[PDB]
């Protein structure tokens, strides 16, 4: 009763401006996936040119998904907190966020910064077509 | 399905052909469907409007007929072959 | 291809 | 029609065929059911599509597909196919012009239509089997302008990628912008809603 | 490796041993024929299997337009620049993502790896 | 066990109204393809290579007992759903399925038995592509394999059986007539509700 | 790693690059050129070839990786293989001097005499065990 009639005065909401970030926030993050997307296309081509070994007990396409994901993660995760450092002390999110009323920081960060890797029975997307995830995309492409 | 799946559907079915005497065969040839028709108590066709089968709880639905060859050999060299036309 | 029929041609037999 | 059009053309019989002779060439099956063999795939998957587009003896809905790597030319005309129209694409380019808009501008008082569009040999009906061997620029503005090349082949282009949803998906206003099981939850409201 | 037919009934020749003479025949059952087996090699199967995929690869894919096309790498043969690159794709063709070429000119159907 | 590999893993094929699978290679002499090398012929295509030929060694193993064709259609006619008690009638059935039941789309006339022979060693052939790893297993949902039955192949799926019925029915009541060795009438033959 | 290479199971299909069933009726010959060297090596002194060996040959090629990365050696297979059947089995094999570890079989010369062999070798592949 005494919370809630003192929410009358005090009032909380959630809007745009409160999933809105600076602009200089938004050109770290995109700085950031750039550098995933170009690491990535490293690791393919470290692939391609039988450069890339496989890891003791992985095959070598588990050695690659497994350093594209875990680059995709840290990638995910460094958005999301650079994200979270924007957050003023008036944003609803943090608001919401910190009381453990609802939500969590993921929710934030895929909110503001990146929604982050799409899995399928806890893999990448597979290739439904002939060695495609989509008619759109070149045979053979294991970008992100 | 209508235009040709019906037609079709009568026309591979096989012929019937029977005997005890006097053969008969039978061949279903060509397929004729009118409109939704309602016949009243007195017998009468007129147009079956969808509304009125809404309200009616009829069926709206249209009658189906066919030309049926009957093609009858009394074991003397000859065939009368009669055709009924909208079966 | 199945013929269609006008409400004309329809004789009169359903009601015999 | 398509039994007798390949008929006309170099396509050998398996009745009039050694065995020796199929190793080197493609496989033809219609409906599932192997009619022959073809030589020179290429060119007769050039002239069948150029008879789909022009509405020539092949029909809108039959769906040819060349698996290349097993040498295999799959021509489907049965019912029950899923299909979708897609513009057709020649060297980076549609084949769809201002020409045809400014005649769909006026769709009434001028009898042009999808059909006529169809019949322009401009926006064709592709099957999800045939689009296995289809590469199929997203939209025309950007997928297809040069650039650092990412690829420079494509067969066809989406007319729109909001046209992927169905009935009660599409009344979703900015339906990208939400949680995925958020937009089947809307999907079902809108089937419970009042109007 | 060798597979061998008869000559009456065009049926299997099963490779057979005249101890006799001790010399390899691949004769025919059921047919009475026998011929001199030279092969000397009866069973093999490549259980390491690194089996040539140039071998398996069809020149035709160089038409596929959704395959990627490259100009890093010429053909060897005619020296054209545009080549179709892509992978096995298969089992016996094990887990390696390495990158099989194809020359992208037409009537050099030339197949290389890198 | 211990000879039951040695010769290797080999081909099998279950046809419809047979009880039991019967060898393929047992199948293509059934069809009137004695020799081996005209059924390999039919099977593989490119006779320079070997693990095809590795493939299909016991298969042909299994079924060398059986050199005929009336031979092999007594073997398939033994096995059926109702199985000849005489050997005539053996072949006979087993003729009329390989007929009739066998890859229908291909052809029911006699004079095609040839195609199905070739769709059938393309059948095959396909299972060996899928056993050297050269082609990927097909996927159960994926699309391109579906086909979606509307309201007018499932009406004409009702219709094709209900016609039958009908013709069935007529059959009957002109037959109760004939035996009697009186004419019927065609308009009280059928009946209507049995579509209707 | 030691004690995980002792504890996992490794059969002889693991260890093999490929075989093949010769014939070579003459044991002192060989059908293959490079075989002929070390055979001769093992057959300066007879070893259960004064009879009439079986005139078949079951020539395994072991892989040098899978040798040296679970531990074993030339001799100790060819032990196994000699436990597993006695001596029903004749087994010889090349001194470890080359990646090309071969390793040749013939039934005993006290003894089908041919898919026998296959037999033994669909065996040996997959259930024994290393
Ligand atoms: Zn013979
Ligand atoms: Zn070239």
């Amino acid at each position: 009763t005494v919370i809630n009639n003192w929410l009358l005065i005090e009032g909380h909401t959630i809007g745009i401006g409160d999933s809105i970030a600076d602009s200089k926030t938004y050109q770290d993050i995109q700085n950031t996936i750039k550098k995933a997307k170009q690491d990535v296309i490293e690791v393919i081509e470290k692939a391609h040119n039988n450069e890339l070994e496989p890891t003791p007990g992985n095959t070598l396409r588990q050695t690659f998904e497994n350093q594209v994901n875990r680059i995709l993660n840290d990638a995910r995760d460094k958005t999301g907190s650079s994200a979270q450092k924007s957050l003023s002390e008036y944003n609803n999110f943090k608001s919401m966020v910190v009381s453990g009323a609802k939500g969590s920081k993921i929710n934030i960060s895929q909110v503001i910064a990146v929604v982050g890797q799409q899995n399928v029975e806890g893999k990448r997307i597979p290739f439904g077509f002939k060695h495609r995830t989509l008619p759109h995309f070149i045979k053979d492409d294991y970008g992100p | 399905f209508i235009q040709m799946s019906v037609q079709r559907i009568v026309e591979d079915a096989p012929p019937i052909d029977l005997q005890a005497p006097p053969r008969y065969l039978l061949k279903f040839e060509q397929i004729y469907l009118s409109k939704p028709t309602h016949w009243e108590r007195d017998g009468a066709p007129s147009p079956m409007m969808p509304n009125e089968a809404r309200l009616r709880n009829l069926t709206y639905s249209a009658p189906l007929y066919v030309d049926i060859t009957k093609t009858v050999i009394k074991e003397g060299e000859e065939q009368l072959q009669t055709q009924h036309q909208k079966t | 291809g199945v013929k269609l029929l006008d409400i004309s041609e329809l004789d009169m037999v359903g009601a015999g | 029609p398509i039994l007798e059009f390949l008929e006309e053309w170099s396509m050998e019989n398996l009745e009039e065929i050694s065995p020796a002779a199929i190793a080197d060439a493609t496989k033809i099956f219609v409906n599932g059911c192997w009619v022959g063999i073809h030589k020179d795939p290429e060119q007769l998957m050039n002239t069948l599509r150029k008879l789909r587009r022009q509405m020539d003896i092949i029909v809108s809905e039959v769906s040819m597909i060349r698996d290349i790597r097993e040498r295999e030319i799959r021509i489907y005309t049965d019912a029950g196919r899923i299909c979708r129209p897609l513009l057709i694409v020649e060297k980076q380019k549609l084949l769809l012009k201002k020409r045809h808009i400014d005649q769909l501008k006026e769709r009434e008082y001028n009898n042009y239509s999808w059909q006529d569009l169809v019949a322009s040999g401009v926006v064709e009906y592709i099957d999800t089997l045939e689009e296995e061997t289809v590469m199929l620029a997203m939209t025309p503005d950007d997928l297809q302008e040069k650039e650092v090349a990412y690829c420079s082949t494509y067969t066809h282009c989406e007319i729109h990628p909001s046209m992927i949803l169905g009935v009660c998906a599409s009344i979703i206003p900015f339906p990208d912008h939400n949680q995925s099981p958020r937009n089947t939850y809307q999907s079902a409201m809108g089937k419970q809603a009042m109007g | 490796v060798g597979i061998r037919f008869c000559q009456e009934c065009n049926n299997m020749l099963y490779p057979k041993e005249d101890k006799e003479n001790r010399i390899l025949l691949y004769a025919c059952r059921n047919c009475d024929y026998q011929q001199e087996a030279d092969n000397s090699c009866i069973y093999v199967n490549k259980i390491t299997h690194e089996v040539d995929e140039l071998t398996q690869i069809i020149a035709d894919v160089s038409q596929d337009p959704t395959l990627p096309r490259t100009e890093d790498h010429p053909c060897q043969k005619c020296g054209h620049k545009e080549a179709v690159f892509f992978q096995s794709h298969s089992a016996r063709a094990e887990d390696a993502m390495r990158l099989y070429y194809v020359c992208t000119a037409p009537h050099c159907g030339h197949r290389w790896t890198e | 066990g211990a000879k039951k590999s040695a010769i290797g893993q080999r081909i099998v094929a279950t046809l419809p109204y047979i009880k039991q699978e019967v060898p393929i290679i047992i199948v293509f002499r059934a069809l009137g393809f004695v020799s081996d090398r005209d059924i390999l012929e039919h099977i593989i295509y490119d006779f320079e290579d070997p693990e095809m030929m590795e493939m299909v060694k016991p298969s042909l193993d299994e079924a060398f007992v059986i050199q005929e064709q009336n031979v092999a259609l007594n073997f398939i006619g033994s096995r059926g759903a109702k199985p000849g008690v005489t050997k005539e009638k053996r072949i006979k059935y087993a003729k009329e399925v390989l007929q009739k039941e066998m890859l229908p789309h291909v052809g029911v006339s006699d004079f095609c038995e040839t195609k199905k022979a070739y769709f059938l060693g393309y059948m095959v052939h396909r299972l060996l592509l899928a056993a050297l790893g050269r082609r990927e297993l097909d996927d159960r949902d994926h699309y391109g394999n579906k086909r979606l039955d509307l309201a007018g192949p499932l009406l004409a799926f009702l219709f094709r059986g209900m016609f039958k019925n009908l013709l069935k029915e007529v059959r009957i009541y002109a037959q109760k007539f004939i035996d009697r060795g009186k004419d019927f009438n065609l308009e009280l033959a059928i009946k209507t509700r049995i579509i209707s | 790693k030691d004690i995980l290479c002792r504890l996992e199971h490794t059969t002889l299909r693991k260890v093999t690059a490929n075989t093949a069933i010769y014939y070579d009726p003459n044991p002192q010959s060989t059908v293959v050129a490079e075989d002929q060297e070390w055979v001769n090596v093992y057959y300066e002194m007879p070893d259960f070839d004064v009879a009439r060996i079986s005139p078949w040959l079951l020539r395994v090629e072991l892989d040098r990786k899978h040798m040296t990365d679970r531990k074993l050696t030339m001799e100790q297979i060819a032990e196994k293989i000699n436990a597993g059947f006695g001596d029903d089995l004749n087994c010889i094999f090349n001194d470890d001097n080359a990646e090309k570890l071969v390793l040749r079989i013939r039934i005993m010369n006290s003894d089908d005499d041919d898919v026998f062999l296959r037999c033994i070798e669909s065996n040996m592949l997959t259930d024994m065990t290393l």
